[PDB]
């Protein structure tokens, strides 16, 4: 022992400690075992950026989310807006309680509730097209940080649907929905991330763990009980037969064990990444081999131009 | 009639619009299938569906028509074939400074009745001599049809088909082959092997091809990437789009149309600059008729297809297999046997550089048709 497994590989200078090893690779490299570079990007970089990274010439480079900024560590994210996908500090397991900032419900010209949606941004929600056509008097409903008593209520000025929308092919089923007045953040609510796909595709969706919250349709309570959930990626291969669906290029698969109908369309997906979260995907009308277990997800890191163009 | 002749050279121009916004949607519903290399006509596509929509009638001619977004021209019968069957012709005939191997053929079932109307008058719009088949020997028709092809081809399309089943009425295939001669070649000599980021996350190492001297580019300030025509000879051209460095490639495709292409085609500026390009070679061939039903044309794929013009003999007559293969390779010399030469006189040393070392997106149309050749996604240039 120890420096026995030759474990430091690009010409590591192996330092063996007592207990462990330690390296110090040929210039132009790190990490604790050397399989990285300066040079690109790798997800197993621990102390690299925290949000989005660009592979450079000489070193990487590191971009923020919406709302954050750079500190002078050039790695870092600190946010200031302020309002930037932050989960306040609040731990939330067997007991969801519906306190996640950017969940909202749906209602139409009477207090039907028929579909879930996502705050995207201070003044836009993000939905499955599906929902935000048959109704044309939306309103966007949120709870957070209120007495359930009343709720919050704003009206949809404007229904933006993806131009690319087909609901025969199932394809491309989002819609963003503007709202009359902006949400009062982070009192009133708070917008979650929104992913750069590489990034989401390479570190999050593979790597981690994520939790799906909505709720269950058509019944509850008499109230509104927002009900979360684990989820990991199920490879398309077997999710192909497993529903007995085709998996196309801006979907995916998750599963869970809980046999809940999350029937709740504006469902989403969310994973968490060094402190922040960000929306992975948006539950379409996951069907109809169920198989409830198993769940179709619209891959949200796909439409970033879609929301740049529409949003600004 | 003189009539006709006065309409055919207004429709010229429409008829190139519509195909490449046909080649677009093509584009989108095969991006929905795979994030990988892709490479189609769009052109070849639309000359090869519309020879069908020829022996077609009522609901199935018209859903072919409105599918290959060309409802809007309204003329007598055939004359719109000519259109796109001539231009095949204009492009194969007096231009040998490009390419251009192309061709297609309707292998179709040995019992199909075929009037002398329309397989004299299609032989003599299409050129694609119908061949019937023994769909029931299937075993002697793969081999048939391969050697057909590994023939008018020149080997250059080996062994196209693997399985026949035996119930095949009719099978449809198109192929074209491309590689030319650059405007300006490249200089072999400064070729060398460099980083293309497969994606963010992931890298390899590829040769990349190097030019200096006058191009004409743009960057669309909207979506943020870089448009760059390298001229062939013979009056094609290779727009390469390139987005920034953060946005991904697969976004631009839902915004692609022939409007935007245009747009940033006449804001086209000639300058000096320094262009990284990769060599590649993409070889691919899609089941279109798959892809034509999602796009809906659906009913000249199915039972209830009216052939009655084509064939009279009903039974269970319809297109069952649409194929397009198609092969476009880049290095530095094209078809010429030496490459080019690189002399520096502008004269700077800080003129802008423009590195293709992510995935890409290129086209390929004759710039005296505006018609669109080649549809082309290059994600891995070391595969294809
Ligand atoms: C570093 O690795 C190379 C691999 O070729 C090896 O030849 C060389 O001996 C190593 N250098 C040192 C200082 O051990
Ligand atoms: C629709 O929304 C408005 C508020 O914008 C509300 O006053 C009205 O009661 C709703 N009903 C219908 C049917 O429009
Ligand atoms: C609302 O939000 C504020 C600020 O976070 C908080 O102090 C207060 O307790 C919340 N309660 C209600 C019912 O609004
Ligand atoms: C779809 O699922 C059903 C399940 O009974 C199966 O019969 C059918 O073959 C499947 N279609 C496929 C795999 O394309
Ligand atoms: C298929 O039919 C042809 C008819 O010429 C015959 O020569 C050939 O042997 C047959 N193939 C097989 C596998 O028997
Ligand atoms: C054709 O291509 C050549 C390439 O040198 C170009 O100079 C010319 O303007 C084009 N025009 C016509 C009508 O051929
Ligand atoms: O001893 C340092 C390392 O050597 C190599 C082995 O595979 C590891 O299990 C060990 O931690």
């Amino acid at each position: 022992s120890p420096c026995i497994s030759q474990p430091c590989l690009h010409n590591g200078s192996c330092q063996d400690s007592i207990w462990g090893y330690t390296c110090t690779c040929s210039p132009g490299y790190e990490g604790s075992n050397c399989e990285l570079a300066k040079n690109e990007c790798h997800p197993e970089r621990t102390d690299g950026c925290q949000h989005f990274c660009l592979p450079g010439q000489e070193s990487y480079t590191c971009s923020c989310a919406q709302g954050y900024r750079l500190g002078e560590d050039h790695k870092q994210c600190v946010p200031h807006d302020q309002c930037a996908c932050g989960v306040l500090t609040s731990e939330k397991r067997a007991p969801d309680l519906q306190d996640l900032p950017w969940q909202v419900k749906l209602t139409n010209s009477e207090g039907k509730d028929f579909c879930g949606g996502v705050i995207i941004r201070e003044n836009f929600v993000l939905t499955t097209a599906k929902c935000s056509l048959l109704h044309r008097n939306i309103t966007v409903k949120t709870y957070f940080n209120r007495t359930s008593q009343d709720p919050l209520m704003i009206k949809i000025t404007h229904v933006h649907v993806h131009m690319r929308y087909d609901a025969d092919a199932g394809e491309n089923d989002l819609s963003l929905l503007e709202l009359e007045w902006p949400i009062q953040c982070p009192g009133a609510g708070l917008p979650v991330c929104t992913p750069e796909k590489d990034f989401a595709e390479h570190l999050l969706i593979p790597r981690t763990r994520g939790l799906l919250s909505g709720w269950a349709r058509n019944g509850t309570d008499l109230g509104n009980s927002l009900t979360t959930r684990p989820v990991t990626l199920v490879e398309g291969e077997e999710c192909g037969q497993v529903l007995n669906v085709t998996v196309t290029t801006r979907t995916y698969c998750e599963r869970s064990s809980v046999a809940a109908m999350h029937w709740m369309d504006g469902s989403v997906v969310t994973r968490e990444h060094r402190g922040s979260w960000f929306l992975t995907g948006v539950l379409g009308s996951q069907p109809v081999g169920g198989q409830a277990h198993m769940v179709l997800v619209t891959k949200v890191s796909r439409y970033s131009l879609w929301f740049k163009q529409i949003m600004n | 009639s003189e009539e006709e002749k006065a309409w055919l050279m207004a429709s010229r121009q429409q008829l190139a619009k519509e195909t490449s916004n046909f080649g677009f949607s093509l584009l989108r519903k095969i991006s929905m299938r795979h994030d990988g290399n892709m490479v189609f006509s769009p052109f070849g596509m639309s000359l090869a569906m519309t020879g069908l929509m020829l022996g077609a009638t009522g609901p199935t001619e018209t859903q072919i028509k409105r599918g290959l977004h060309l409802q809007a021209l309204k003329p007598t019968k055939p004359g719109l074939l000519p259109s796109l069957f001539k231009g095949l012709r204009e492009t194969l005939s007096r231009n040998l400074e490009l390419g251009l191997t192309q061709g297609s053929f309707a292998f179709i079932h040995k019992d199909f009745d075929v009037k002398e109307t329309f397989f004299n008058l299609s032989k003599r719009y299409f050129d694609t001599e119908c061949v019937p088949m023994n769909f029931r020997n299937a075993s002697q028709a793969k081999r048939l049809m391969n050697h057909y092809i590994n023939k008018e081809t020149r080997g250059k399309i080996p062994k196209l088909f693997d399985e026949i089943n035996p119930e095949t009425k009719l099978i449809l295939v198109d192929y074209i082959l491309f590689k030319g001669k650059w405007l300006t070649p490249f200089d072999p000599v400064f070729t060398e092997v460099d980083t293309f980021h497969l994606d963010k996350y992931k890298t390899i190492k590829v040769p990349m091809m190097y030019g200096a001297g006058k191009f004409a580019s743009t960057f669309d300030k909207n979506f943020r990437c870089h448009v760059l025509k390298l001229p062939y000879q013979g009056n094609a051209t290779m727009l390469v789009v390139l987005m920034e460095k953060m946005g991904d490639h697969l976004a631009l495709e839902d915004y692609l149309t022939t409007d935007l292409v245009e747009t940033w085609l006449r804001n086209m500026k000639t300058r000096n600059m320094e262009v990284f390009f990769p060599k590649f070679k993409l070889d691919q061939k899609y089941e279109m008729h798959e892809l034509l039903r999602q796009m809906g044309i659906r009913r000249i794929f199915s039972p209830f297809a009216d052939l009655s013009e084509l064939s009279a003999t009903g039974r269970n007559l319809q297109v069952s297999r649409v194929l397009q293969r198609t092969v476009i390779e880049v290095d530095e010399r094209g078809t010429e046997a030496v490459a080019g030469i690189l002399s520096e006189i502008t004269a700077y040393s800080m003129p802008p550089v423009i590195k293709v070392d992510r995935p890409f997106h290129f086209m390929i149309y004759e710039e005296t048709s505006g018609m669109l050749l080649f549809l082309g996604r290059v994600v891995n240039p070391t595969l294809l």
